DNA sequence: CCGTTACCGCCATCAATATCCACCTGCAGATTCTACCAAAAGTGTATTTGGAAACTGCTCCATCAAAAGGCATGTTCAGCTGAATTCAGCTGAACATGCCTTTTGATGGAGCAGTTTCCAAATACACTTTTGGTAGAATCTGCAGGTGGATATTGATGGCGGTAA
DNA sequence: TTACCGCCATCAATATCCACCTGCAGATTCTACCAAAAGTGTATTTGGAAACTGCTCCATCAAAAGGCATGTTCAGCTGAATTCAGCTGAACATGCCTTTTGATGGAGCAGTTTCCAAATACACTTTTGGTAGAATCTGCAGGTGGATATTGATGGCGGTAACGG
């Protein structure tokens, strides 16, 4: 008791020593009739401090989980406005602040009690359906989740009737020569990578042993031609920008499967089936990913799709590139270069497109809605979505780049280019998986053109069309193949990227799970 | 209760002579009796530290006349010099 | 018979000044003309700065002279601003002044 | 919440008793059209400083008057040895 | 639908506008009464103030203030800038000569 | 040709003017200068060669300082050549002009 | 007496540049020294008038060190080493 | 056959600051203690100085105060400087200042 | 002539006590007259002034204080003001 | 090839807003009138005195001479500093949202002031003694000024190293 | 394979430090003088210490309300990067006029004597400005009704241009 009340005391005073932010929290709170009723585990500073004077705390671990649910009560019951809830969060950044050495002084590397954030909740009634924070939804299994409209539009009795507040704490791993339990996302500890179970750091320089090399690694992952040709431009990039901070940048391609697009049946009926459109586009789609080492660990912080119609594709989708989904983790050093970072691997994308014979590019600027994850799940709360207008403007200075090293001709909204080109019917637009355009020309269907001008000049600012002017073998991943499997298999395993620690855990996690494929 | 000495009914009287219709107000009226009080006692302690100067131990009109002269500014200076020369001239002649 | 402001015909106490003058430790002995002086001196002051502030007045629309006022007539005229460049008018504010640079175009 | 939300909330440490508003209209009257971040702080620590060179003075008039109140007159005293003459509280 | 947004520094103008052609005090008079309490209690304790004095504290205090601001808006003016910093409080209270 | 760089002179200037106190101001222009002031002001007036010390003492103090504050201006303005701008800004500040 | 005229050119060049080396000046521009000399100016007819206002008031028609330390005293520029 | 200087223990002079304080017209009446009290202050502060401007001196292998001494003693202390912010002192000079950037920028 | 009374010897006297080795130049000495001088006259006026505010017609040790208090700042107040209560408590004590 | 549409820039103008003004009207505050009286203020008389005039001793203020060397005056070159231009990260401006702190009014007593007593302490002044100015001559002494050489300071001269075509 | 910008290394031109030594105006040491203060010793007067007490008004506390503190979005403010015309610093030749030492006529500063108009100290009579209470008057602070530039934004048009069939 004397070691853990030495180590916790100067945090506890210093939470005391903050005023007036610690006065509210230096008694139990004494009944407002309702405070019962919505906090029920009431406690405060002074309970603290007289179980660890009392030595009722076996580890530090239970003294840091009741400074963190004495903050969360306080978070509850008084509202966001209240200078209550300020308090309560100063004297959360100082125990932030001042716990880490703490810890680390005892042998942890750290003492806040992390709990996983609540995922996207994406409602298995209404499509494209969410369950926001603080709504009432059923569940099933912790993985069929229904929220009150969609369930009451719908044994309904066996649904569990839960509340969009669950936070997970995160679990512990047991340190074989010391025992310490440790978080496993912090020490970035992995079964299948090291099955002869977890040393701490401290163990480690203790007893002189290193740490086992890594063997699933981002750069141990297949190359590609495409993959390698990015690689080398970023890091002939980072080495020309000559930053500390700027680490090595390795880009994988993953996926690369060929599929076919069909066109839906009303624009079939109307043009297919006369015979003078095709009915089915075949394209191949490719996914690839990009990692830093920083701290030599590896993180995932940007991702394409894309879909690649060949010269073999009928037109009008004949020798196209589209970019059906992009997402990206601000996480990147240095964060002053990430944005050219990201310039420098669309370009050499398109460059590498315009080499293998590519004829037009063709990009979507609208962002994702809120609460909506593209690739990566979990995008951490500091990090701004770009709104509409932002995301038109970077891609107008990606296209301005571009063009100023030769590498494009020329960029266009889709108005321009239907304007210029004269087009007459619907059939001559280029059709694409998941495009807006498939969906509003069935919409105008269920006179076309005519509707097809005012919606395309109404919608121009959103799409870019770029003009120009396969030797990477075909992957099989399932995971890869498409955005549902990577959002669901880390909704089921609680891959979060929200902070850089989760972040690192969830591209060690995805690296071992490419690898063992 | 003692009586607070102001040069109060005195300036109203000055503004009744410039402006017979208009007022002023308690504020307003503190605000023009410090700014005498202070002018009085700028003029008196320059013509004290002249009557040092030249070893005189009696402070007579030349010596408001100096001190007016070294504080007030040009036009204002020479407009006061005027007007306290006319009153000299008519008290020694009243 | 006469009061010596209405011998030198002048509105401000002549008595008075001379006693202040008397119980100031100025010097020694003060003359008889010296009051006279220096009350003829601030009468002038007084009716130069209350005749711009009914101007002000006028020009507000207002007939009550207010420490507004007072502000006005004393900013507005370099000699008297000049002469009060170290006093503060109580409840007076400042002249309207905006800077070139920041107006807009 | 409970407790009290009067006497007992004592907050705002007297320098940060000045609001940010109060600030921003000090400078509007001065004419300022931009005010830095950095200002409000650093304008609170002049206006703090300009005190210790006010109010002290009139406590030293106070204390030599034997009086255990602090007069208006004795603020337009140290206001006026100060270079700052100000009118209007000579009554 | 597109609220009606004023660019920044109409507004501005307009408050410049307003503060200057009013009068009234702008600090709030409980916080500053505080404040000259506190600053009273660092010098001599258990001492007691009259309305008029604290009046006076804060016309003299809020009277500094502009002319101070200004000066600083003039000192940030001629470093072709329209946003006072605290380098421009510096000179301005040098050149005043303060400290 | 041995040269050396702009700035070097003129900090070593500055290191002389700043460790001695000797007169800069030549003594028979400036009391041909205060002579005209005078007799622009008043005819016939005679002048004691300490009052003309003093005055070009108290002349040169005033100049030293306004030429400071024309530098920490100037400086202020990410520049190390003083311009008439900061030398009115400095007064004006001074409360010499407004 | 001779009616001196055109002697504030006489506040030269190199003595507004030596006046700024003291004051802590590396680069001057060529319109500050005239500039400097009309606030020279304006200093002297801040304080010598000042003095001449003495000098009226003592009955005397030499200026005396006394009455310039007694105008740098008023005017705010106290002075040492000449008496008062 | 004690002069009150000697009788309070000063070296300046009781009488002379008694006699101008009578003469500079400050008061109708002056108490016994305050030219003693004046002369001591006096005393204090020109004990200051010197002991400050002969350090100066010393640093600059003088043992003759000048006034260029008496101006280093008075600009490098503090209070004293705030004592005479508005004080000029003859051949004194100002005090070796260069800001930084007036330093060479290579 | 008429002699000119001056603080030469005393201010001589101290610098002897305070450095027995170094001398003093005579346009240091008129420097050091002028700063006596003006100390003087400062803290005159000042207790003259706390006089006439408080309707006091006469300056004692209490007055006299308050101006060192009012004019000299921080250490060197403190150092006035204790030095001064010695000498008024040795001039008092005989 | 010249032609439609996007962009830069102008600007003519529906529309929400703060505000100048045309008008109002109730009230805190300014203005008018009677009365009282201690507080000043004006006049009279004898006394004291600061400074005016009258003459003059005398310090230093103004003026003319001559030399010449310390800088003033003018010229030239380019080092680099101030000034103009672009643009992108980003800090503040404008604003809707929420609440709480400030403002206003009412109420006990801590001391601000008015009265009275009386004594330690302040002037008034006539001597007596000590002492700070100070004319004058004599000896001492810190540093002004010139010499010479060891010591940093500045700038780009020899060459070494990519490097960029 | 040739000039061109960088860097760490030496090296030459140059200002700085500084110890040393000599002539002297200024700093320090006595002799004597001496009138201006300083101090001691009575007489007289009074600023204020001290105690008791009525009257302010200041701290404390209640509710009513006019405000302030946060988070969001973004136009525009700001500072870094770039380029360049030209301004002034460094150097130098020529000579200008300020400084120093000297002397001199005298306008003028100041000491000394005389003495009177003016300031002072009461003593008395006269007016009068400060204060308290009643009651009348009103300038203007907001409150309500248009309503008016005014400026952000929606939009139309003219000029540039940019690339396509």
């Amino acid at each position: 008791p004397e070691e853990l009340r030495q180590a916790l005391m100067p945090t506890l005073e210093a939470l005391y020593r903050q005023d007036p932010e610690s006065l509210p929290f230096r008694q139990p709170v004494d009944p407002i009739p309702d405070y019962f009723d919505i906090v029920k585990n009431p406690m405060d500073l002074s309970t603290i401090k007289r179980k660890l004077d009392t030595g009722q705390y076996q580890e530090p671990w239970q003294y840091v989980d009741d400074v963190w649910l004495m903050f969360n009560n306080a978070w509850l019951y008084n509202r966001k406005t209240s200078r209550v809830y300020k308090f309560c969060s100063k004297l959360a950044e100082v125990f932030e602040q001042e716990i880490d050495p703490v810890m680390q002084s005892l042998g942890y590397c750290c003492g806040r009690k992390y709990e996983f954030s609540p995922q996207t909740l994406c409602c298995y009634g209404k499509q494209l359906c969410t369950i926001p924070r603080d709504a009432a939804y059923y569940s099933y299994q912790n993985r069929y989740h229904f929220c009150e409209k969609c369930f009451t539009e719908i044994s309904k009795d066996q649904f569990e009737k839960k509340k969009n507040d669950t936070l997970d704490p995160e679990p512990f791993v047991d340190c074989k020569e010391c025992g310490r339990k440790m978080h496993q996302i912090c020490v970035l500890h992995y079964d299948i990578i090291w099955p002869s179970g977890f040393v701490c750091d401290n163990c480690l320089k203790k007893t002189g042993r290193p740490r086992k090399e890594n063997k699933f690694s981002a750069k141990r992952l297949q190359t590609t031609r495409l993959g390698n040709h990015l690689e080398d431009r970023v890091n002939k990039f980072l080495r020309r920008q000559n930053h500390p901070e700027a680490g090595e940048v390795f880009v994988r391609v993953v996926a690369s499967s060929d599929k076919t697009v069909e066109v839906k049946p009303g624009m079939k009926s109307r043009f297919v089936d006369s015979g003078e459109m095709s009915e089915s586009f075949p394209y191949r789609t490719k996914a690839l990913f990009a990692f830093e080492e920083i701290d030599g660990v590896d993180v995932c912080f940007f991702g394409m799709h894309v879909q690649e119609y060949g010269s073999d594709c009928p037109p009008p989708n004949t020798r196209r590139v589209y970019i059906s989904y992009l997402d990206s983790i601000h996480f990147f050093r240095p964060r002053c270069l990430r944005t050219a970072v990201y310039h420098e691997i669309l370009i050499g994308y398109l460059e590498y497109v315009k080499k293998l014979g590519y004829v037009t590019g063709h990009i979507w600027a609208c962002p994702p809605s809120e609460g909506d994850d593209y690739i990566f799940h979990c995008h951490p709360p500091d990090q701004k979505i770009p709104k509409p207008k932002r995301l038109q403007e970077w891609y107008k200075k990606m296209l301005d780049k571009a063009f100023a090293e030769r590498i494009i001709h020329d960029y266009k909204d889709i108005f321009k280019q239907a304007t210029e080109d004269r087009l007459t019917s619907a059939k001559e637009l280029p059709y694409f998986e998941g495009d807006f355009w498939p969906n509003v020309l069935e919409e105008s269907i269920k006179d076309l053109s005519q509707k097809l001008y005012a919606t395309m000049e109404k919608h121009k600012e959103v799409f870019f069309v770029i003009h120009l002017h396969d030797p990477d073998p075909l992957l099989s991943c399932d995971l890869m193949d498409g955005r549902d499997a990577f959002l669901t298999l880390a909704r089921d395993k609680h891959w979060e990227f929200s902070s850089l620690r989760r972040s690192k855990w969830s591209t060690l996690c995805m690296l071992v799970e490419l690898h063992t494929q | 209760r003692s009586r607070k000495e102001s040069y109060s009914i005195y300036v109203y009287k000055v503004l009744k002579q410039v402006h017979p219709d208009t007022g002023i107000s308690s504020k307003a009226m503190g605000i023009m009796n410090s700014f005498v009080n202070d002018i009085f006692e700028r003029i008196a302690g320059e013509a004290s530290r002249l009557a040092h100067y030249n070893k005189r131990s009696t402070i007579t009109s030349r010596e408001i006349q100096t001190a007016v002269r070294l504080l007030l500014p040009g036009e204002l200076a020479k407009h006061a010099v005027s007007e306290g020369t006319k009153a000299v001239t008519k008290y020694t002649s009243a | 018979a006469k009061t010596r402001s209405s011998r030198a015909g002048l509105q401000f106490p002549v008595g008075r000044v001379h006693r202040l003058l008397r119980k100031g430790n100025y010097s020694e002995r003060v003359g008889a003309g010296a009051p006279v002086y220096l009350a003829a001196v601030l009468e002038y002051l007084t009716a130069e700065i209350l005749e711009l502030a009914g101007n002000a007045a006028r020009d507000n629309k207002k007939t009550r002279i207010i420490p507004r006022h007072l502000q006005l007539a004393i900013r507005n005229d370099e000699e008297l601003n000049k002469l009060l460049g170290r006093v503060t008018i109580a409840q007076g504010g400042v002249l309207p002044n905006i800077q070139a640079v920041l107006l807009p175009k | 919440k409970g407790g009290a939300k009067r006497h007992r909330k004592v907050l705002r440490d007297n320098i940060q008793g000045i609001t940010k508003p109060a600030i921003r209209r000090l400078a509007r009257r001065g004419g300022v059209k931009r005010i830095s971040g950095l200002i409000y702080e650093e304008t609170r620590g002049v206006l703090k400083v300009f005190l210790e060179n006010v109010i002290r003075d009139a406590v030293t008039y106070t204390e030599h008057a034997k009086r255990k109140t602090v007069t208006a007159m004795d603020v337009v005293y140290a206001l006026k040895r100060q270079g700052r003459t100000l009118y209007g509280f000579g009554g | 639908k597109k609220p009606h947004r004023y660019r920044p520094g109409t507004v501005a103008l307009r408050e410049i506008r307003r503060y200057q052609k009013s009068t009234e005090l702008l600090i709030r008079k409980l916080p500053f009464q505080r404040l000259v309490r506190e600053i009273a209690q660092d010098f001599k304790t258990d001492l007691r103030f009259q309305s008029s004095a604290v009046m006076a504290l804060q016309e003299a205090c809020e009277a500094y203030l502009v002319g101070l601001f200004e000066d600083t808006n003039l000192c940030a003016i001629h470093a072709k800038r329209v946003t006072i910093m605290p380098k421009d409080i510096q000179l301005a209270r040098r050149i005043r000569g303060e400290r």
